[PDB]
């Protein structure tokens, strides 16, 4: 049915349903692919528990579908509707992160790559931007291995014993025992092999005065 | 940082890294709710292997 | 362990490592908290600078 | 730590690590030691070779 | 080395490492000590910063 | 101290580091040997090749 | 290198390094001394500092 309309709450009606018929809609912007890469896409999303339309200013009317509930998803108390030019929007049960994500890794559809660029998500009661959506995976894995090391080095250098840390215990316990008793010159079975090696560097350094 | 240290609590206790568990770990430590840094913890996390990561210690 | 990510949970976001906050954390976490591990991480703590301690091992 | 210096100075003089032992000698050094303390290395030393450690170190 | 473990026990709890209290941790540990083995200690131990020693221990 | 370098100077002698030698290179630089130190310095010696000690030093 | 080790030990015991200590160490470790060889040596050493050599040899 596309001889003429393009008609007013038939099509902003059947869009309404839609976006309150899913927890997660996003902008996304249409305009850099051909008629048939968008077809893949569409396709992509379908399967993947989502879907896309594109539409112009019946599209405007998040407003009548936050309005027919409770939120502030719309044009009202939101924030810069993110819409552009041949901006579509997409409503899904994909988590924001993972539409974010599986968006920017599947441009498919020669190696040209062509894809939608989200504009803004909404899920339950938030707006997610592209910035926040962009997810640094390596920061993320990099502070969890820091955190961990933070609660290691604490625990060990307090003597906190648990099975991760007794060892280390040990050993550094023994280890500030030994240095501070080498250090000295305290003579141990422990310690008299290290001094023996000071004491010999010593008669090589002073040997070295001799002409 | 208290998401990062939500998640290895979390973790060390065989608890899901989840919006409901770290919600209630943060609440109990009197921190302020904030939905984006709770999903992106939990978005970054899937998947992720943690005891692998722990093992490489760095 | 997760009673010093717990420790440490607090400690980033400014909140006294204390019995009562301790257990409050590891109870959100879905453990009963025992005790005595709780009273030897206090004594462990008393004195310790934190910021210091959590950056040096080898 | 005082508990792990008491217990290495057992050790090293072929005494038992228990609580008996580490509590006398904590006290000798002039100090109320905390029994938490006390019990949670005496557990974490169970089945742990002190020697073999130390030698797989530096 | 039973004499350096008495001797940082006595640091870690912020004694003073003389002669006397050397004496009375290692008779705690059930040991007669050998006296000039703790006054070598003692001296030994003079112009050493035994926190700047542990610290940065190379 | 002096009784590693005189038991070095016995060594790069081919001298045996026993107490009658320990104490007699000892009294000849001005020092009364203490019998606990001069046993100390051979039992941490038992079983030490110094030539390989040294071998690894320079 | 007896004849440092011998400036060594006389050093470390705050004994002055002059021909008659000297031989006297040398003496009582078996050793003949070679009066050349204990001129040079206390000639070498007027002025050095033993201290920080000892210290720059650690």
């Amino acid at each position: 049915m596309a001889h003429v309309a393009e008609w007013k709450k038939k099509e902003v009606e059947e869009l309404a349903k839609l976006i309150k018929s899913y927890p997660v809609i996003a902008l996304v912007d249409v305009s850099s692919m051909p008629a048939y890469p968008l077809s893949q896409m569409r396709r992509l999303i379908r399967e993947n528990g989502g879907l896309l339309r594109v539409s112009r200013n019946t599209l405007i009317e998040l407003a009548i579908k936050k309005a027919a509930k409770e939120l502030g998803k719309p044009e009202l108390e939101k924030l810069v509707e993110y819409i552009d030019r041949g901006a579509g929007i997409l409503v899904t049960n994909m988590n924001p992160f993972k539409l974010y994500k599986f968006l920017q890794q599947n441009r498919q559809p020669q190696p040209l790559e062509v894809g939608l660029d989200v504009l803004a998500v909404y899920e339950d009661g938030i707006v997610y931007t592209p910035d926040v959506l962009a997810i640094d995976e390596q920061e993320y894995i990099d502070m969890l291995q820091k955190a961990y090391m933070h609660a290691f080095n604490l625990a060990v250098n307090i003597a906190y014993p648990t099975p991760e840390t007794i060892e280390a215990i040990i050993q550094k316990a023994f280890l500030n025992a030994k240095t501070v008793a080498i250090e000295a010159g305290y003579i141990t079975k422990e310690t008299i092999q290290d001094i023996i090696g000071r004491a010999f560097r010593a008669m090589l350094l002073l040997a070295q005065q001799l002409p | 940082m208290e998401y990062v240290y939500a998640a290895l609590l979390l973790h060390s206790v065989g608890k899901e890294i989840n919006e409901e568990n770290l919600k209630a770990v943060l609440q109990a430590a009197g921190v302020e709710p904030e939905e984006a840094r709770i999903k992106a913890l939990v978005a970054a996390l899937e998947g992720v292997n943690i005891d692998e990561v722990i093992e490489k210690a760095a």
